[PDB]
């Protein structure tokens, strides 16, 4: 989970086309490789508003706290028994 | 009388391949009724 720690500002992807000579991915987008890293959401929003970039924000999706029990693999009456191990 | 010279466990020379399972089938009539978990299997 070490890549899910920070906020990122990317941009909308533009056209990549085939180079007629080699088949390489030719672009005309200067901001195609520009990924900015921010500690919080508000830093990224302040930096987008400071530079006039119209932005949109997705919220941080954490995994919710799971309820784990190794003994639940071997219940007397519940369906949560394992049939193999 | 007292005897300490012979081997009294000579029964197992006459056991066949179904001795254990026929003994379990004989024992099946004596036993208490089994408990139930309330479902037919954990996949039910």
């Amino acid at each position: 989970v070490n890549n899910t720690k920070k906020w990122k500002m990317e941009f909308d992807t533009r056209e990549r086309w085939e180079n007629p000579l080699m088949g390489w991915a030719s672009t005309a987008d200067p901001l195609s490789n520009l990924v900015l890293t921010f500690s919080t959401k508000e830093d990224a929003i302040a930096f987008a508003e400071k530079n006039g970039w119209s932005y949109d924000v997705e919220e941080r999706k954490v995994p919710k706290p799971k309820s784990k029990s190794y003994g639940a693999n071997f219940s007397w009456n519940k369906r949560t028994r394992v049939s193999t191990k | 009388p007292f005897d300490n010279t012979t081997y009294k466990n000579l029964q197992h020379h006459d056991y066949s391949t179904y001795t254990f399972l026929d003994l379990n089938l004989d024992l099946s009539k004596f036993r208490m009724p089994q408990p139930s978990s309330g479902r037919e299997s954990p996949r039910h």
